[PDB]
């Protein structure tokens, strides 16, 4: 841990990358998350919300 | 638009509802209908 700035740089974008990237499981409030399924199994009006 | 439907078709013409008249017989956009008058009219048949 010599480099420790430069690491911590590193390691600081690897997170928020991930932490992007992991919102998308997220359910947000909606029935599912997965927005194929969310579309699949209601009509178009209600799945619109 | 005039037509003579049931009194369970009156709730089925409705924006995106779904039901054998609304399916095939007459379907609402989904988008703003103006308004939906409905009255029964057995004395006229």
């Amino acid at each position: 841990s010599a480099l420790g700035k430069l690491q911590d740089v590193v390691n600081q974008n690897a997170q928020a990358l991930n932490t992007l990237v992991k919102q998308l499981s997220s359910n947000f409030g909606a029935i599912s998350s997965v927005l194929n399924d969310i579309l699949s199994r209601l009509d178009p009006p209600e799945a619109e919300v | 638009d005039s037509f003579v439907i049931r009194g369970d078709e009156v709730r089925q013409i409705a924006p995106g509802q779904t039901g054998k008249i609304a399916d095939y017989n007459y379907k609402l956009p989904d988008d703003f209908t103006g308004c939906v008058i409905a009255w029964n009219s057995n004395n006229l048949d």
